[PDB]
């Protein structure tokens, strides 16, 4: 059977520059769109009618502080179709309520998905294992917990990050004064994660390099390689030898020690997804209860938890008015939180 | 002997094409004034 | 092209300059363009901050380095450091630009006309790395240029013109340095000082005298050891501590570099002395007790008693004591209390802070004095906004004291790299596996197993 | 919103006449102003001494009245403190103290005139975010 | 190699830069009268620096409806004079 | 065979469990008092006046903290920069109020850190491989001469440095954050994607690796079984996983040469890691992040927010509420 099921199926494998193949249906459009409502949005649309903001080149904004920003608390969590009963077609009020954040956000999640097809139908192609697959669910928790589940956990779309450079470093602040997200430790083993594979990368790329076979002549190591060669190109005894003396202990398998390097950064990410979704229904790591009671009762007693909270309530009372415009806070400044003389 | 409309081709100018047009739009805002 | 790709010469491009290495005649003419570099900035930063000058404004406010220097030498300036002669300034940098076209000239001959290695052509001016008695002759020359260099800015100080001088009686001048400190346990005493608070090591120098009679010391010195090693080779316990190659020497050199970078970013930082405030803006121990003193003046103005004012921590709002007794300035500059300057040291008695001098004598140019380095305290942001990082935009401000210690902090460190670099590399060259390990002979597998 | 001509028309004096300034007035008030002054009064306060602002209300109020445009000029040449009863010109930038004020020696009468326009105006531009302080940022 | 005529023989053939000596500035100044004509204000609805806010009004123009935005957003537009 | 050259050949010798060394000749005892007193400190020195207003601390655990709260709470801002050793107490009651501890910790610590990295160097000679390894220990060394020493120096206290517990270094961040805007500045931002892009890289070189492992072994065992320590010959096909990367991308997206693969490995976080260092150090000196709060201004001078201005809403809430007992005066200069 040569169906044409069969000859479509030949023509988006073929051996190309860039490789199609019936992943590539989803990944390219929901890709190129995601990126292109990016850079349409930061380069000509505001956030005025949504956040009070400008957000835009147009509007006189750099690099760091365009954005895409979120919809108007008031849309909920509407999908904001361009053809939704919201925006009614209209491509103008479509822009300014907001509609291209769903667009990015919904576009890029189906991207997503798609790279990771790619990524099964190229390794199935090849005859390999699916591993780096499988690595990549960790950026897709990343990606679905704070960009999708956290705002539905919420009142709307307003509080899930707005796509920009300062929009997110806002994100990162909110996340401190409102949720105390630095005492989750959720978030710890996330940046456990991210740190040593961050570690990792830079021990094992510096071990390599400095355990090399002399296999030239020449100053420069990088010639004297062949990647069809049947041996390896560093001496994974010499490297065992000086950590054990450095550090104690040292890798033995490099089997392990690959896998390993896989595990490190992956966990990492998918533990502080699991925090993230917590945040959804502000089931936070605030507070430690019996740190309050005794600190509520003695004035004398300090920690550096309750110097944190100090911070995070000025947080809170000076950024939320301009932070959430539609709530209408009106705090007139002998309620605001302050030290002596700041 | 090579052809000059391939995938490749495609893929290159969807991305280019927009790239120009934006990066003229741009240079246009830095002499606009309030 | 005599080992001017990676097959003759085994570098890569991307290591291109390592291909000089053997190459004196090149290794000459790089070095000679390169110092033109140096010079052409010099000139050519010169008269692009003089065309940006304008008198009337501190020097602090205009995003000047080069023109204070001038200024501390003594050229260009008056009492309080008013600016009453520019036509120093273009000079120095006309000079600097037009020198930097002869040293383009010979480096440019050198590196591409002249001969490649200069051993063929003169034995005074060719060398072999390796050669110990040749190497230390070289390096003999260049201490008795530096300690001519040295003696030139005594000569400065004490015969053609002198130095701007903060500390002057009567709010800063140019003086002439009559008496410098020739004492060897006063300049020498520096260098035992802690370098910890209250001490600071050698960027405690206060005072000309002692400048000027360092670079005395530092003279002699360099010429005398100049002298010493042309007229020697290295002792047998030098010849065993150290690796003999080019590598090895610009490893060093980039430790000493780096060494000196730290200890700039220092001294433009704590010192007001070499690095006047009138010129450099105040120093952040400065602009914090400059605040201090600033609202002391306006609420004893207003009555308050300023001494027995108690804040709400329980120490004193204005006046409290150090761990040893001295009084100083409250609230958070505390920590400041080791600042001296010209404009707070007539209210200073044996105690430190004096309350009767406070209450009495305070001129309205120190009130002056304060409010403008309170207000140019030494903070900024990067796209040049003074003031705390939540001030709004409005003051086009950030101190050349952070502009110069930023600078040199990563300038110093990258260099710490380089030698960390350089030294490694030098060490295994010298010792033969810099390139890998052989694997017919690889070490670890003729050591008995650990466990 | 635009500069209007209504924007800019501020008190000339205490009898009421008031005068229009131009955009290009206004404007190099504004940089005269920084060039000067914002190093203490940026925003409209006063961060050497924090209890005196420049909002039209607090000018308004002080001996004799400052919230015209002949009372900041000759504010400038001559400051007082806010009840009158003292000349601060050995401490605070003027005319008068050009010598030990440098950057006060290459303003002109029509510089004065500019910037006190500059300082009459802002507020009706900016409201309480004029002499308020952080709060308002 | 997959076949496709490599970049660096096409981006140093005189046939390439023919063809893009023009298409390249052609889509620079179509971009540039995009702006200068003012029709990206337009089509994306992004105030113009004198269309943030009425002359004395200090208050956003924020969206507080789901299904009625549209109107409300067409109604701060009237206000504007 | 004199006592010295024996000493000399002990220290010195490839054959110690532990590699001595001259380096660790002054690295063992160091970090071993920075390790006792850090301990000690940690469980039970009672609390500590940081700030110098009389208003002290607890960081111990027998005082009131847990893992997650307990610090050892840096010295006194009476004391600025000045070196305060224990003799220079009049007891240690003295010396424990006004935290002396911290001090002989990071002191103690630098240093054998410091000499931790020559003793990299040291023994990499001592085998005959190349040097560089403790180059890439700069990158961590250096962050740690940043908020221990570098910074204190520039802000003149020991009191700003960052405290050795988990809460205290969030309380360092926040602070920093309100003082310098450090989001704002390029090299946290090149930090953050020394340290992202670092943890990318460790999981695709760990992807790519495993999923072309040579079968070796049978389902019932670990695939680990199938490389044995020491052997001659690769464990996996570079070959497969580069035609299976470069598919992914396009070719030229990826390495086919395992020397400069790893070396960018080992570039990317090292140089990342650099720019994060030095930003704290240049930070140090009040060079501080980009500053475009009210920027951006319309036709008639109002004020338009962007999310810059919203930042520096958060970054006020910060700083007035911080040390709010320890500011006399309206501006916090240091
Ligand atoms: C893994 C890899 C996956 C790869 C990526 C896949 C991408 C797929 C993309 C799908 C996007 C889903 C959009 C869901 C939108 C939504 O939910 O929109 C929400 C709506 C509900 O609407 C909300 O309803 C709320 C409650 O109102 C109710 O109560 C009100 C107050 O009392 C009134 O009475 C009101 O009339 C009444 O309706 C508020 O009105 C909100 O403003 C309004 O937005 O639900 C709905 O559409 C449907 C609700 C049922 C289905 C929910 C399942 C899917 C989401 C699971 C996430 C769990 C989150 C919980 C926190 C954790
Ligand atoms: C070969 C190597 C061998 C190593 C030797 C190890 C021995 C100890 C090393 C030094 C440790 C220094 C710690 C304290 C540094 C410091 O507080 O430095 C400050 C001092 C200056 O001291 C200050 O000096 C001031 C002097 O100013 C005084 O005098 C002035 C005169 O105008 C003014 O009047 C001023 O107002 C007045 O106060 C005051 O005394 C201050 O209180 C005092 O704090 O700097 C100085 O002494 C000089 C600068 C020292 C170098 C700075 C260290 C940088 C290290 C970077 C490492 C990076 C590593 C990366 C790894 C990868
Ligand atoms: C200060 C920076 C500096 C200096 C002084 C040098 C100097 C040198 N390099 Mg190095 N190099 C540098 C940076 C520098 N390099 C950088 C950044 C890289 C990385 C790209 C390299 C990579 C590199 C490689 C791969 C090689 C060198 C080589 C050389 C030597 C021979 C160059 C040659 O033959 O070119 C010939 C080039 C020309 C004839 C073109 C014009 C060159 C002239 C000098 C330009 C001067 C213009 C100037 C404005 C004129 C002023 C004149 C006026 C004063 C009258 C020379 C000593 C070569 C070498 O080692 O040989 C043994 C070599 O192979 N370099
Ligand atoms: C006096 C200082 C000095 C001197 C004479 C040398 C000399 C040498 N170095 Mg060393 N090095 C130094 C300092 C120095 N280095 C420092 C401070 C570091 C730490 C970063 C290094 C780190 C280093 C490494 C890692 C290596 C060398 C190597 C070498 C050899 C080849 C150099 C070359 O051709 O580069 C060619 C120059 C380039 C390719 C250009 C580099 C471009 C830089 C990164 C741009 C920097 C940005 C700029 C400052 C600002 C932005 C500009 C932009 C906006 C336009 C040569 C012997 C190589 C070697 O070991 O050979 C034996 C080598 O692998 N050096
Ligand atoms: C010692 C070095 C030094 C210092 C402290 C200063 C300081 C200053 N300069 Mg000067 N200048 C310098 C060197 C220096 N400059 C050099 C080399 C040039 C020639 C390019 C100039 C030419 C110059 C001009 C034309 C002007 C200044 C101006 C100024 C003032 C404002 C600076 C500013 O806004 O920066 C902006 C900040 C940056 C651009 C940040 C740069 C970030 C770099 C690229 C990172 C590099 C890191 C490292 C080196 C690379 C490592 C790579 C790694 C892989 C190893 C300030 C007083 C201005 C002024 O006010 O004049 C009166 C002005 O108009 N300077
Ligand atoms: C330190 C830098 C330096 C060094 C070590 C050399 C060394 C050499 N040069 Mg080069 N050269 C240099 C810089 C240098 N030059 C400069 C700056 C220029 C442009 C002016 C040249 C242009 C040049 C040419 C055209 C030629 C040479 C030649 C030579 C070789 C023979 C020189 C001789 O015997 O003169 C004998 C010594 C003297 C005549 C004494 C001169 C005293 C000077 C001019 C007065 C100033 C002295 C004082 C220390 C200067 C302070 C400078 C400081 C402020 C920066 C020798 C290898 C020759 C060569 O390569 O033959 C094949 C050759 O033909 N050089
Ligand atoms: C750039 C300047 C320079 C350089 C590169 C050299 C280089 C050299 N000198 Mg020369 N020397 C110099 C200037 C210089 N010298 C000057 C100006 C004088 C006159 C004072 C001398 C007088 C001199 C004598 C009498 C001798 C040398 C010798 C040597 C050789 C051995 C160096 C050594 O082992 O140091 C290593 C340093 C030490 C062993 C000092 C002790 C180690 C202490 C504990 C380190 C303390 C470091 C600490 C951080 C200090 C901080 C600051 C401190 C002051 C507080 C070496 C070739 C030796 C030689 O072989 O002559 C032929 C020798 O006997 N030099
Ligand atoms: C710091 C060194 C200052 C500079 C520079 C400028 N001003 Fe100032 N101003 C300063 C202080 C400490 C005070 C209070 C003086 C007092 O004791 O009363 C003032 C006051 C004013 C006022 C009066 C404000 C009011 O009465 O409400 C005005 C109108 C004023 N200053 C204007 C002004 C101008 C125009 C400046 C640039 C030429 C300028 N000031 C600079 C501190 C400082
Ligand atoms: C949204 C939407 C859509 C779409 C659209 C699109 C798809 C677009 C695209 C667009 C695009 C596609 C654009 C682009 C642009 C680009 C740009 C704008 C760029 C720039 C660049 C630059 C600027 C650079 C820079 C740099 C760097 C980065 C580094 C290196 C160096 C340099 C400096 C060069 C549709 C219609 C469907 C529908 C509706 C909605
Ligand atoms: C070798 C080499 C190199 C390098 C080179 C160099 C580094 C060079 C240098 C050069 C130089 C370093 C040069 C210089 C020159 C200069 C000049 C030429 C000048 C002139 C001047 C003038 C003409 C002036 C004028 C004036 C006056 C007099 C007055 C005032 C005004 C004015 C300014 C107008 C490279 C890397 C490329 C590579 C290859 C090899
Ligand atoms: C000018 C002046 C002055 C003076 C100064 C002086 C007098 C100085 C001196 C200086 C000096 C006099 C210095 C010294 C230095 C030294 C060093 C820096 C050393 C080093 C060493 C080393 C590095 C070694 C090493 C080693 C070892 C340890 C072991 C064996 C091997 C080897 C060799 C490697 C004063 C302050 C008064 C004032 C101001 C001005
Ligand atoms: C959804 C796609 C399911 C395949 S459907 C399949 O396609 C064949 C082509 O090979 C035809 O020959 C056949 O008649 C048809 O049923
Ligand atoms: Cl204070």
């Amino acid at each position: 059977e040569r169906g044409w099921f069969d000859i479509l199926d030949d023509w988006l494998k073929r051996d190309r520059f860039v490789f199609v193949g019936w992943s590539g249906i989803l990944l390219f459009p929901c890709a190129y769109l995601a990126l292109g409502g990016w850079l349409t949005g930061t380069t000509f649309v505001t956030s005025w009618y949504t956040h009070g903001l400008a957000s835009s080149y147009l509007e006189g904004c750099n690099f760091l502080t365009v954005a895409v920003s979120t919809p108007a608390n008031s849309m909920g969590h509407s999908l904001l179709l361009l053809w939704g009963p919201e925006a009614q077609g209209d491509f103008t009020r479509w822009c300014q309520l907001g509609g291209l954040w769903t667009f990015i956000a919904l576009h890029g999640a189906f991207g997503l998905i798609g790279f990771m097809l790619r990524q099964f139908e190229i390794a199935r192609l090849v005859g390999v294992r699916p591993y780096n697959a499988i690595a990549f669910s960790a950026p897709i928790a990343v990606f679905v917990s704070v960009f999708l589940i956290y705002p539905l956990g919420q009142s709307s779309w307003f509080f899930a990050p707005s796509f920009g450079v300062a929009a997110i470093f806002r994100f990162l602040l909110f996340f401190q004064g409102f949720h105390n997200w630095t005492l989750n430790p959720f978030h710890m083993m996330g940046v456990a994660g991210v740190l040593g594979g961050a570690l990792l990368c830079a021990i094992h790329g510096a071990t390599v390099e400095n355990t090399l076979f002399q296999d030239g002549e020449g100053a420069s190591t990088f010639r004297a390689f062949n990647p069809t060669q049947a041996e390896e190109t560093y001496s994974m005894v010499t490297a065992n030898r000086f950590w054990s003396q450095i550090f104690g202990i040292a890798f033995s398998n490099k089997r392990w020690l690959h896998f390993f390097m896989l595990f490190v950064p992956v966990t990492g990410l998918w533990m502080s997804a699991i925090g993230v979704v917590g945040l959804a229904l502000n089931l936070r790591s605030y507070d430690f209860i019996s740190q309050e009671i005794r600190a509520a009762e003695d004035p004398e007693f300090e920690t550096f938890y309750t110097k944190n909270l100090l911070l995070n309530e000025g947080i809170r009372a000076w950024m939320a008015p301009q932070d959430q415009p539609h709530e209408n806070f009106v705090f007139p400044e002998e309620v605001l939180p302050r030290g002596n003389a700041l | 002997s090579y052809p000059i409309f391939t995938v490749r081709w495609v893929a290159v100018h969807t991305l280019a094409v927009p790239t120009i047009f934006f990066l003229g739009a741009i240079a246009a805002m830095q002499f606009i004034q309030r | 092209a005599t080992n001017r790709d990676q097959e003759s010469s085994g570098f890569a491009w991307w290591a291109g300059n390592a291909r000089l290495i053997n190459l004196s005649g090149k290794l000459l003419g790089a070095h000679v363009a390169h110092a033109g570099l140096i010079v052409f900035w010099a000139g050519a930063m010169t008269l692009f901050e003089l065309a940006h000058f304008i008198p009337e404004k501190p020097m602090y406010e205009q995003g000047l380095i080069l023109i204070p220097h001038i200024a501390t030498l003594g050229w260009g300036v008056g009492p309080g450091g008013e600016v009453v002669d520019t036509f120093p300034f273009f000079v120095v940098g006309v000079v600097h630009l037009i020198s930097s076209a002869v040293l383009g000239f010979g480096g440019v001959y050198h590196a591409i006309r002249g001969p490649e290695t200069l051993e063929e052509y003169s034995s005074f001016f060719g060398y072999d790395w390796k050669d110990k008695n040749k190497m230390t002759t070289i390096l003999g020359f260049h201490l008795i240029v530096l300690g001519i260099g040295a003696l030139l800015l005594v000569a400065k100080a004490m015969f053609f013109g002198g130095l701007y001088d903060t500390w002057a009686p009567g709010g800063g001048d140019v003086r002439v340095i009559t008496n410098p400190t020739l004492d060897p346990r006063v300049i020498f005493g520096y260098l035992l000082k802690s370098p910890f608070g209250g001490e600071g090591w050698i960027v405690s120098v206060n005072n000309l005298e002692d400048v000027v009679g360092g670079h005395i010391w530092i003279g002699l010195i360099c010429i005398a050891g100049g002298i010493w090693h042309i007229l020697t080779t290295p002792f047998g316990w030098a010849r065993r501590a150290f690796i003999w190659s080019g590598e090895a020497y610009l490893s060093y050199s980039l430790g000493a570099l780096s060494m000196m970078g730290f200890i700039a970013t220092c001294f433009v930082w704590f010192n007001n002395t070499v690095y006047p405030s009138e010129f450099y803006g105040p120093t952040g121990p400065e602009a914090s007790q400059a605040q201090a003193m600033t609202f002391l003046i306006r609420d004893q103005k207003l009555g308050a008693n300023v001494g027995s004012a108690q804040g709400p921590t329980g120490l004193g709002k204005y006046l409290m004591r150090s761990p040893t007794g001295e009084i100083i300035f409250g609230g958070e500059t505390m920590r400041f209390w080791d600042f001296r300057g010209p404009w707070l040291e007539p209210l200073r008695g044996p105690n430190g802070l004096d309350l009767n001098k406070i209450k009495n004598d305070i001129q309205p140019w120190q009130e002056r004095r304060a409010a403008e380095y309170m207000t140019h305290a030494p903070l900024g942001s990067l796209n040049s906004v003074g003031g705390v990082a939540t001030e709004i935009n409005s003051v086009n401000f950030v101190s050349p004291r952070s502009w110069l210690a930023t600078s040199h902090f990563v300038l110093a460190f990258f260099f710490l790299v380089g030698h960390l670099w350089h030294a490694g590399r030098a060490r295994a060259a010298a010792a033969g596996f810099e390139k890998g390990i052989d694997r017919e002979s690889e070490p670890v597998l003729s050591m008995p197993s650990l466990d | 919103a635009e500069l209007t001509p209504e924007v800019l028309t501020v008190p000339l004096n205490s009898e009421g006449k008031t005068i229009t300034l131009t955009e290009k007035q206004y404007l190099e008030g504004k940089r005269l102003f920084q060039y000067a002054c914002a190093s203490c009064h940026v925003g409209g306060i006063t961060k050497t001494n924090p209890s005196l602002d420049l909002r039209t209300e607090t000018l308004a109020l002080a001996t004799p009245p400052r919230d015209n445009i002949e009372g900041l000029v000759d504010y400038m040449k001559n400051p007082t403190t806010y009840d009158g009863e003292q000349e601060i010109a050995e401490v605070h930038p003027s005319l008068r103290s050009a010598d030990i004020f440098p950057k006060m020696r290459n303003l002109t009468e029509k510089d004065l005139v500019a910037i006190a326009g500059h300082i009459l105006v802002e507020p009706k531009i900016l409201g309480d975010k004029w002499g308020g302080g952080k709060v308002y940022y | 190699t997959t076949g496709e005529r490599p970049f660096s023989d096409i981006i140093t053939s005189v046939r390439y830069w023919v063809i893009h000596s023009i298409t390249i500035p052609a889509l620079f100044i179509a971009g540039w009268l995009f702006v200068s004509t003012g029709l990206a204000y337009d089509v994306f609805g992004t105030p113009r620096p004198d269309s943030y806010y009425a002359q004395e009004q200090r208050s956003i123009p924020l969206v507080t409806d789901r299904f009625e935005a549209k109107q409300q957003v067409e109604t701060f537009l009237e206000q504007l004079k | 065979a004199n006592l010295w050259e024996r000493f000399c050949n002990w220290v010195t010798s490839t054959d110690n469990r532990l590699y001595v060394g001259w380096f660790g000749v002054i690295m063992i005892p160091t970090l071993l008092a920075a390790t006792i007193c850090f301990v000690i400190a940690f469980i039970a020195a009672p609390p500590v006046d940081i700030d110098g207003i009389r208003e002290p601390v607890s960081g111990s655990l027998l005082y009131g903290n847990n893992i997650i709260t307990g610090a050892v709470v840096p010295s006194s801002n009476a004391i600025g920069l000045h070196f305060y050793p224990i003799w220079e107490a009049a007891s240690l009651d003295e010396w424990l109020y006004n935290g002396g501890p911290y001090q002989l910790i990071i002191f103690h610590f630098l240093l054998g850190a410091s000499c931790y990295m020559g003793r990299q160097w040291e023994l990499s000679y001592r085998l005959g491989m190349r040097p560089w390894i403790c180059v890439a220990y700069s990158a961590p060394l250096a962050s740690a001469f940043a908020v221990f020493l570098i910074y204190p120096i520039g802000q003149g206290s020991f009191s700003d440095g960052m405290p050795l517990g988990i809460s205290g270094t969030f309380n360092f961040m926040i602070v920093f954050q309100a003082e310098h805007n450090i989001l704002m500045h390029p090299f946290h931002q090149l930090g953050v994607a020394g340290v992202f892009g670092g943890a990318l890289f460790c999981a695709m070189h760990g992807s790519l690796v495993t999923s072309s492992l040579i079968r070796e072994t049978t389902e019932t065992e670990s695939a680990n079984y199938g490389y044995k320590f020491g052997q001659e010959e690769e464990t996996y096909n570079i070959v497969a996983a580069h035609g299976y990367f470069g598919r992914l991308i396009f070719q030229y997206a990826s390495f086919n040469n395992s020397r400069s693969l790893h070396f960018f490995l080992a570039a990317w976080p090292v140089v990342g890691v650099w720019f994060a260092a030095l930003g704290i150090s240049t930070m140090a000196f009040n060079l501080n992040g980009f500053n475009f709060n009210h920027s951006v201004i319309d036709a008639k001078g109002n004020v338009i927010n962007t999310w810059a201005d919203i930042i520096n809403r958060a970054n006020l809430g910060m700083e007035v509420m911080h040390e709010r007992n320890a500011h006399n005066f309206p501006l916090d200069l240091a």
